[PDB]
């Protein structure tokens, strides 16, 4: 369980420890350099960097339209936003501010159905209330849709809270797939034929494999030590096919 | 192959060798 | 010298 | 008009090379027979659509080639259709557009035959959208509701039972006496190479050009591409030096240029 | 490029948009080690650093230095936006 | 001529088809400017 | 976190060294102007008269030999002032100067405002005679750069 | 109402390990030529 | 609580449900009395009355019904009550009044 | 291709602006704004008010700031 | 400090109450020695009467 | 008890069920005449 | 930010979400009280 958590946290959350001079400064217990590569969330922020305090829908649509203007087809401009639950409420209020500036049109309850009729013993005409804006359709084919992920709202890893409730990572918007690429943009790297290592260093008996008696002993102590090892990486080919929008209290 | 938005492809002009 | 092959990664914690 | 290309060459690049460097945070073999066919197909495309004539009113050509004979050139699509109905605006309006299209239709078109398909760029579509929306916002007689227009509709979402969507765009405008104005987008207006003056609202200022081709029904094509029967495209290899030579003659004809209206921005003029 | 600045050794340039509530909108150009530090330089050294709660920063985007000449970044705040 | 159906309470400026209300000054958008009523 | 990382496929590699992928841009480009000189070699300032007043030669200096022997290139105003290149590039160091006449029936010349530094120029086509034609034009290419990641 | 530079096109005169992908990549931070 | 507000109960039931419940599991059946239903009714009336970005027509709500009477040909009635509220991200509220309260 | 120049300017009648160029002298940084900027067809509208070179060793500092207010419009 | 960090960590990021969680344990490729460890938990109970 | 819903910008007086706005003077129909607010 | 879609002429305070027009005054609900313009 802990080795698989090491594999997921390295793949998602990795930082390249190579210096500006092309050197590695973190040296292991033998004295050789510890070489690490970027994660999912470091490879994806190099092109469409964005940070904010106040969420603006106009800046989100005018940054998804300036890179998809005449490059993506009119039916190829659906942009699904992966975010948290509190990023969905911040999106809902911002679309609600947008449709309240549309004073040309009258948003009547007969079509939006914000106040519904329900059956209840309290009254002959009992009412319900509630709505949420989950989609904005920008002009010229650009559609913006939310996809709330429980990965974002995780309160264990995400320690910086937001002043509007919840973690600050919930208020982060990432559009991982922009258009079709003709190939997989984001994938996970492995070596071919590389089985992840598993070895035992044991004395007179092995509790792990249940073996009593040892022809070839490691040490004289009554023990068994398991060593597990894996070499792994990730790849994002086109980081300009991916937009990010991060709360700036995460400090980049 | 020209894209639907009239954009030409530059990868057709190459040979892999 | 229990080197996990891969390409070349060499493990070093005692005899196994 | 006559077009010619050459290239001194086999599959490898030569002296006109250019690299593209992206701005990210921590900052093969050329098939020469596919580049001499693509960039000579584009010489014929630029001669067809974007060509200019060099004659006097005395019939005299003005430019002479390497042999002392005059370079004979004929006008293209965009020069022949810019001899009638062409307007250069500094601000876009439906007041200028619906008055230009009505007076031409009142004097030339029957009432049923008054459909006008504006061909423009992608940013010309968002500028036409905001000019109809400004016109609709001055129609204070009528109360526009979400019941008919459905600018806010109900989409299915996991997050809420009653979950909404938002957005709209004006693509058509209907004027009095049967003048209907539609809108479609050609992608070739948004060319970053050819179109180099930029517009302050985004784009390359040529997407804001509106072109009404096909005014009415003619019983025949008005604009076509002229061609010589057989095979008027030529090819030759000059081995020394190994130069590939291509030559092609072509032409474009616009029969009635008065049946084509253009609204160009005035920043592309003079 | 290793001038000794804080974020891993390199200098980082930012563009900021904001909207001063009750006053208007504006642009900014700023070198800063974090995008959090770029918005703290608006509240500390800005035109309205006295009433620094008015700054509602809506974009902080990094500018990457190109290999050669050219216009890097631009930000106009027009009168019709305001 | 121009009918306005909303009144908006905001420190910022609203859309131009709305009345700007802020703490005791009323404004409205006429002839390209926000025109103070008072 | 594992549900998010299971929506990504897996490409298997041969070695544990760093890996590359080649990214590409277009081959069609516009080149800025550096300066423009008239027939005697003195540069066309902004406060100057028109330059090609009688289908007269003048010069366009570019920072790169990108244009060819007989092509019609156009300035920021496309097709209003067509520029037919006369002869190959004379290379003034790294700069390339082309002798240039006006093509589109132009009998009043190009304005001096239209021949300043920074105006981008773009190739249209290469026209010839009907009689006794000779070779004109050229072909342009593009090269890819690489990105990198490691394990 | 403002741009930011995402690419720059330079001539070549102004200038093996494993491959992740074999076919080249057209970035969205590059204009592409139009037919 | 000293005074009841929808800003209290919607936040009390959303911080609870975002931490502990899934999306499709946030149905809350509130057991209360007859006076707690009127106190509930006045707060979701006050919240919906602030939603002036939507025009709340009588065609959908039917707060004014057309009844049959001896007195007039177009006779009317008047009355309504709010018994539910649907907060964002899946939170619903249903009242269940109890005579024991 | 030598230095970086942050410009504050003022498009006359339209609004205020911010820009950044890479040029050898500030005479070319104004050339790369008027010719490559968004007001490319009306480049006479650019009124550049301040140019200052981006020197590093502060490593943390404002370079330009310009607010369009409600009483400027 | 990994990640290529040259100029350190600020002092206000190292105060009392700052919470720390485990990412992973990266090793060198040649002659690496054993790192990382494994953790356990246990439940509770409650009670009632008449 | 009289619910005015629209505000109208006109140089001369609109209907008595609408607010009259001209140049900085808000006028509405009270006590049979147009009453200027200020 | 806060739309007041109605205006009501009454000697009594109408509602939070409407504008209170009494003889030469235009009051609206701001900061928990009625603020008069002009
Ligand atoms: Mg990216
Ligand atoms: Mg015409």
């Amino acid at each position: 369980l802990q080795f698989d958590e090491y594999k997921n946290n390295a793949m998602a959350w990795g930082t390249s420890n190579r210096n500006l001079n092309g050197e590695y400064m973190n040296f292991g217990k033998s004295g050789n350099a510890i070489k690490t590569g970027a994660g999912i969330f470091e490879q994806t922020e190099v092109a469409n960097t964005m940070y904010y305090n106040t969420f603006s829908l106009k800046l989100l649509e005018d940054a998804l339209y300036e890179l998809s203007a005449s490059k993506l087809a009119m039916d190829d401009r659906l942009f699904v936003i992966k975010t948290g639950e509190r990023g969905a409420i911040q999106f809902h209020k911002e679309v609600l501010k947008t449709v309240s500036g549309w004073t040309t049109f009258v948003l009547d309850n007969n079509s939006t159905r914000v106040v519904e009729k329900v059956q209840s013993r309290l009254h002959s005409n009992a009412l319900s209330a509630g709505f949420q804006f989950v989609e904005y359709k920008a002009p010229n084919g650009v559609r913006v849709r939310l996809d709330v992920d429980p990965f974002y709202d995780d309160p264990v890893r995400n320690k910086i809270l937001h002043p509007m409730g919840g973690v600050a990572f919930s208020y982060r918007y990432d559009i991982w797939y922009i258009g079709t690429m003709d190939q997989p943009n984001i994938f996970k790297c492995k070596i071919k034929g590389d089985n992840e290592y598993r070895g035992y260093q044991w004395g007179i008996r092995n509790p792990f494999t249940g073996q009593k008696g040892n022809p070839y002993m490691s040490f004289d102590e009554d023990s068994a030590v398991i060593h597990r090892m894996a070499t792994l990486g990730v790849c994002v080919l086109d980081p300009t096919r991916t937009m990010s929008l991060i709360p700036a209290i995460l400090q980049g | 192959a020209v894209d639907q938005m009239d954009n030409i492809d530059e990868r057709y002009g190459f040979v892999n060798q | 010298n229990q080197n996990m092959i891969g390409d070349e990664i060499t493990v070093r914690d005692g005899t196994y | 008009t006559t077009i010619r290309i050459q290239h001194k060459v086999g599959n490898k690049l030569n002296k006109k090379l250019a690299m593209g460097i992206p701005m990210v945070r921590n900052l093969w073999m050329h098939y020469v027979d596919w580049e001499v066919e693509l960039q000579f197909d584009e010489y014929k495309n630029n001669a067809m659509a974007w060509g200019t004539s060099n004659r006097n009113l005395n019939g005299e050509y003005m430019n002479f080639g390497k042999s002392g004979n005059a370079i004979k050139t004929g006008a293209g699509i965009f020069e022949q259709t810019e001899v009638a109905n062409t307007m250069y605006y500094n601000t876009f309006s439906l007041k200028l557009l619906e008055d230009a299209l009505y007076e031409l239709s009142a004097s030339k078109l029957a009432m049923d035959d008054r459909l006008f398909v504006i061909k423009t760029g992608e940013r010309g579509a968002i500028q036409f959208h905001k000019e109809v929306l400004k016109t609709v916002s001055g129609w204070t007689t009528f109360v526009l509701d979400n019941n008919s227009t459905r600018v806010v509709e109900k989409v299915q979402s996991r997050l809420h039972s009653n979950a909404l969507s938002a957005g709209f765009q004006f693509v058509e405008y209907k004027a009095p006496n049967g003048v209907r104005v539609r809108l479609d987008v050609d992608p070739f207006y948004d060319d970053p190479v050819r179109n180099k003056i930029l517009h302050p609202m985004g784009g390359v200022a040529f997407s804001y050009r509106y072109d009404i081709w096909y005014i009415g029904t003619m019983d025949q094509p008005n604009i076509f591409k002229c061609k010589i029967k057989g095979d008027n495209e030529y090819r030759g290899y000059q081995w020394g030096s190994a130069v590939i030579h291509r030559m092609a003659t072509l032409g474009v004809c616009v029969l009635d240029p008065t049946r084509t209206m253009s609204l160009i921005p005035a920043i592309l003029q003079g | 490029v290793d001038v000794g600045c804080a974020p891993d050794g390199a200098m980082q340039l930012w563009v900021m948009e904001y909207e001063v509530t009750g006053i208007g909108k504006g642009c900014a150009m700023c070198k800063a080690i974090n995008p959090q530090q770029a918005e703290m330089l608006l509240k500390s050294n800005g035109i309205y650093n006295g009433s620094s709660y008015l700054y509602k920063v809506t974009r902080i985007e990094q500018v990457i230095v190109p290999p050669c000449n050219g216009l890097m970044a631009e930000q106009v705040v027009t009168y019709k936006d305001v | 001529m121009k009918t306005l159906r909303t009144l908006k309470i905001s420190p910022n400026a609203p859309d131009i088809n709305s009345v700007w209300l802020y703490k005791g000054t009323m404004k409205y958008f006429n002839n390209g400017e926000w025109e103070t009523i008072g | 976190l594992d549900t998010f990382l299971n929506s990504f496929p897996t490409r298997e590699f041969e070695d544990d060294n760093e890996y590359y992928w080649d990214v590409i841009g277009s081959s069609r480009r516009n080149i800025p102007l550096v300066e423009a000189r008239d027939e005697n070699g003195v540069v066309v300032a902004a406060n100057a008269a028109n330059v090609g007043v009688g289908t007269s030669p003048f010069y366009l200096v570019f920072p790169e030999d990108w244009f060819a022997d007989g092509e019609v290139i156009v300035g920021n105003l496309n097709q209003v002032y067509p520029f037919r290149i006369l002869g190959d590039a004379r290379m003034e160091g790294t700069n390339a100067v082309y002798k240039v006449e006006l093509m589109g029936g132009n009998t009043q010349g190009v304005p001096a405002e239209r021949l300043q530094q920074g105006e981008r120029f773009s190739i249209e086509f290469a026209p010839v005679e009907k009689e006794l034609s000779r070779k004109v034009g050229d072909v342009r290419f593009t090269s890819p750069v690489s990105m990198r990641n490691e394990w | 109402a403002g741009k930011l530079g995402k690419f720059q096109m330079l001539g070549f005169q102004h200038w093996a390990p494993q491959k992740a992908t074999n076919l080249m990549v057209q970035l969205l931070a590059f204009y592409r030529g139009k037919s």
